RNA sequence: UCGGUUUCAAGCCGAUGGAAGUUUGAGGCAAUAACAGGUCUGUGAUGCCCUUAGACGUUCUGGGCCGCACGCGCGCUACACUGACGGAGCCAGCGAGUCUAACCUUGGCCGAGAGGUCUUGGUAAUCUUGUGAAACUCCGUCGUGCUGGGGAUAGAGCAUUGUAAUUAUUGCUCUUCAACGAGGAAUUCCUAGUAAGCGCAAGUCAUCAGCUUGCGUUGAUUACGUCCCUGCCCUUUGUACACAC
RNA sequence: ACGGAAGGGCACCACCAGGAGUGGAGCCUGCGGCUUAAUUUGACUCAACACGGGGAAACUCACCAGGUCCAGACACAAUAAGGAUUGACAGAUUGAGAGCUCUUUCUUGAUUUUGUGGGUGGUGGUGCAUGGCCGUUCUUAGUUGGUGGAGUGAUUUGUCUGC
C-alpha cells in the first residue's frame, strides 16, 4: 500500500494520519513542505488614495487486500 | 422570436420531460450544450416561456438557471399535445 | 435619408400550375436534384438558371 | 480532471463560492445559513444549513429533487452523484448571515426600522 | 448575418465569472474573477488574510 | 539573574548569561465620531433622469486613446580608471507550470545571433531547477581627452508573436554615435542584514517591462538626540470663530 | 475649533548627524496644455499625476468615420391560410464573399410582422440621491454608557496633580 493525503486545514488532515498509523497495527502488523498560494491585490475597488497592497494566502499541507477496501471509508487519495 | 414551431418546441419535451435548464449567458453561443439549437433560442424562449408565466429564473454568476411551475404542467397540453397528467417530470423516474 | 423595409412581393400565392382538360397535373417549370427539394418544391425562374427555393445555399440544378 | 492540486483547491472554492451565492442569491427568502460539502468518497455531499427547512421537498420530493439536477446540470455531474442533504442550522440566532436576510424581508415588508432593527 | 459575431483570445475572450467584467480580471490559478469581485468571494473560496 | 537606580512603587539604566533582551525583528487585526473624500468605468448592486430601431442597445470594418512650439509628477539609463570590455571563476531565495489540452521545457543536432528542430521529463519537495541570476571574484586589454565613457537618433538586413506589426510589438546583425564633463533655488526617502548597489520570480501576458507585489545576493556611512522647521497628542488659557483662522 | 498663548509629551510621511538621491542631460511612463474626425474618461496637497491594478495594435472601448442585427420578453387591437412572416444563387452593390436597399419570383409556415402599450439593455448622467468597498482625518491613543457627585441649563465628573 502507499497513500497520499492532502487538505487546507491541518486537524482532520492529522486525524488521518493518525488514524492510518493505528490500522497500521490493525492486526499487531507493519510530511510535504506546506505550499502557501499567495493573491496580491489592491484593498481599493477603483484607484484612489494611499496605494495599500493586500497579501492573501492559502495553505495546502501535503503528506504520505480486504482490509484495503475498508481503510478508505480532507482530499483522500491512494495508489 | 423569429423561430418556426419546430423550434419554439424544438423542445416541447425537455422541459416537461427533465424539469430544468442551464445556460450560461452567451447569445451566439450558438450550439448550447445539452441542448440541439442556439443557446440564444432556448434563452429567449424561456424568456417567452417565463414571462408568461409556468416557469421561473434565477441567475446567480451568468448561468441563467431555469425551472418551471404546476402552471406549466397544464400549459403543455395547448400545443404540447401529451396525455393529460399521463406522468409529469419531478414525478417517479429515476427515486420518486 | 432613414432606411426601408422588404417588399417580399407576396403574389396571388404560387402563381403557376395548370390544367389541362379539367383536369390533369400538368405541370410546369423543373425540380432540383436533392430529396431536400422531395417535390415539396419546384425550383425557382429568376434569370439565368432555375435555382431552387428551399436549396438556396447549394443545389443549382440545370436542365 | 488532470489539474495540480493547487489549481484545483482554487477550484474547489470556487465552486464551493458560487454554490453558496447562489444559494442565498436563490433561498434567502427561505432563511438559509452557509452550506457544507463534504469532499467525501463517491457522492459530493453538500449539506445545506437552513433555518426553515422545508422549502426543499415542494410536493413531498418536489424541490430538492428540482435542485439536485440543477446543480449536476451547470456543473456537468453525471445523475446521482449530487447528494443535496438539508439539514437545519444550528441555533439559527447564531448566524448573523441569517438575520440579515431576516431584516431584509422584514424591512422589505413596510416595518420601521428603528422597529425591526431593534 | 455571419458577419455577426465574426471576430475573436486576450481581453475580448476572458470575463470574470461574476459580472462579465473584462477589466482587472484575476487568473492566477485560473480562478477567473475581478480583483474587486474576488476580495468579497475570498473570505470562502480559500484565500484568509495572515500577514 | 546580579548590580546601579529609584522617590514606597510602576519602571528605567548597566552586565553576565542566551539562538534570541528596540513590545526580540517584521507584519495581520484594529475603536467612537466624521469627509458631501474617491468609486454608478467591477458587479446580473442600485433611486431618479436620459436613450430604446436612423438606438447611447449590440455587432462588424477601419482610425484614436501613443498625435507635438511647451510646463510638471513617478522612473530607466549615464557622465566613467572603486571604470568599460574580453576571457575566467562561480554563489541564492520567493515562486509559477498541460486533457473537452498544446503550460513550464532539459538533452540531442542546425544557426554568428535572434531563433529553428526531432525527441524528453513534470499536474510538479520528483521534472524544467543547484533555476550555474546579476552585482560580485581571479587574469588581461585600454589611458584622460567626450575616449574603447555614453547609447539617444537614424539607415540596411535577418528572425519571433499574431487574422492583421504601417504610426518601427518585441528579439538579433552591422552601421550612425546626440545631450550628458556630476545637476540652481528647491525637494523625497531612510536608523540594521537597514540605506544604497545587484539581479530573480509572480501579477500583467498572444507578443511587449523602463511599472508594481515579493524574494534573496553584496552590504556601509550616521544618529540611539532635540522641539528649530513641518507636525500629532494632553492639560491650562483667550476668542467678536460655529460654513469653526 | 482656532491662537505669530503657556505647561508637559511624541514622530526620519519632522528636523538634527549623514547616507542614497530627485530637481539639470537622454529616453521610459503618467498629468496638464496645444493639436484633432476623435485624440473616450475618472482623479488635482498631503490623501490626483508607472494611480483606476490603466503595460490600449484587433478585442479591450467608453471616443471618431461608416455598415448589420434585435438578442423589441408577455397582453391587446391588426395582419392571416383565395399568403402573416421569414429567406436567398448572381449582378447592380459595397471595405467586404452582405440579398442592409433595389432588379429578380422563388422560398418559408403562425413561429412575427404593422401598431398602441409595455419591456429590456445601456463603460449614457447624477459619488451632491444610495448600498458595498476604499482612502483620509489618525499610526496616533483615543471613545462611550450605568449609577451616584456638581450645575436652572447646554454640560460636566468618571476620562486626574506628579511620576
Ligand atoms: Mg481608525
Ligand atoms: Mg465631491
Ligand atoms: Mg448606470
Ligand atoms: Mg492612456
Ligand atoms: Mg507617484
Ligand atoms: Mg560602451
Ligand atoms: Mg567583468
Ligand atoms: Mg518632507
Ligand atoms: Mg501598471
Ligand atoms: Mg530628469
Ligand atoms: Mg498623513
Ligand atoms: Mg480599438
Ligand atoms: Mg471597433
Ligand atoms: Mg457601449
Ligand atoms: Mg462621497
Ligand atoms: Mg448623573
Ligand atoms: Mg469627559
Ligand atoms: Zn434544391
Ligand atoms: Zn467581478
Amino acid at each position: 500500500i502507499r497513500i497520499t493525503l492532502t487538505s487546507t486545514k491541518v486537524k482532520q488532515l492529522e486525524n488521518v494520519s493518525s488514524n492510518i498509523v493505528k490500522n497500521a497495527e490493525q492486526h499487531n502488523l507493519v510530511r510535504l513542505p506546506t505550499k502557501v498560494l499567495k493573491i496580491s491585490t489592491r484593498k481599493t475597488p477603483n484607484g484612489e488614495g494611499s496605494k495599500t497592497w493586500e497579501t492573501y494566502e492559502m495553505r495546502i499541507h501535503k503528506r504520505y487486500v480486504q482490509i484495503v477496501k475498508r481503510i478508505t471509508q480532507v482530499d483522500v487519495e491512494v495508489v | 422570436m423569429l423561430m418556426p414551431k419546430e423550434d419554439r418546441n424544438k423542445i416541447h419535451q425537455y422541459l416537461f420531460q427533465e424539469g430544468v435548464v442551464v445556460a450560461k449567458k452567451d447569445f451566439n453561443q450558438a450550439k448550447h450544450e445539452e441542448i440541439d439549437t442556439k443557446n440564444l433560442y432556448v434563452i429567449k424562449a424561456l424568456q417567452s416561456l417565463t414571462s408568461k408565466g409556468y416557469v421561473k429564473t434565477q441567475f446567480s454568476w451568468q448561468y441563467y438557471y431555469y425551472t418551471l411551475t404546476e402552471e406549466g404542467v397544464e400549459y403543455l397540453r395547448e400545443y404540447l399535445n401529451l396525455p393529460e397528467h399521463i406522468v409529469p417530470g419531478t414525478y417517479i423516474q429515476e427515486r420518486n | 435619408k432613414i432606411k426601408h423595409k422588404h417588399k417580399k412581393v407576396k403574389l396571388a400565392v404560387l402563381s403557376y400550375y395548370k390544367v389541362d382538360a379539367e383536369g390533369k397535373v400538368t405541370k410546369l417549370r423543373r425540380e432540383c436534384s436533392n430529396p431536400t427539394c422531395g417535390a415539396g418544391v419546384f425550383l425557382a425562374n429568376h434569370k439565368d438558371r432555375l435555382y431552387c427555393g428551399k436549396c438556396h445555399s447549394v443545389y443549382k440544378v440545370n436542365a | 480532471a488532470l489539474i495540480s492540486k493547487k489549481r484545483k483547491l482554487v477550484a474547489d472554492g470556487v465552486f464551493y463560492a458560487e454554490l453558496n451565492e447562489f444559494f442565498t442569491r436563490e433561498l434567502a427568502e427561505e432563511g438559509y445559513s452557509g452550506v457544507e460539502v463534504r469532499v467525501t468518497p463517491t457522492k459530493t455531499e453538500v449539506i445545506i444549513r437552513a433555518t426553515r427547512t422545508q422549502d426543499v421537498l415542494g410536493e413531498n420530493g418536489r424541490r430538492i429533487n428540482e435542485l439536485t439536477l440543477l446543480v449536476q446540470k451547470r456543473f456537468k455531474y453525471a445523475p446521482g452523484t449530487i447528494v443535496l442533504y438539508a439539514e437545519r442550522v444550528q441555533d439559527r440566532g447564531l448566524s448573523a448571515v441569517a438575520q440579515a436576510e431576516s431584516m431584509k424581508f422584514k424591512l422589505l415588508n413596510g416595518l420601521a426600522i428603528r422597529r425591526a432593527a431593534y | 448575418e455571419n458577419v455577426w459575431f465574426s471576430h475573436p483570445y486576450g481581453k475580448g475572450s476572458r470575463q470574470c465569472r461574476v459580472c462579465s467584467s473584462h477589466t482587472g480580471l484575476i487568473r492566477k490559478y485560473g480562478l477567473n474573477i475581478c480583483r474587486q469581485c474576488f476580495r468579497e468571494k475570498a473570505n470562502d473560496i480559500g484565500f484568509n488574510k495572515f500577514r
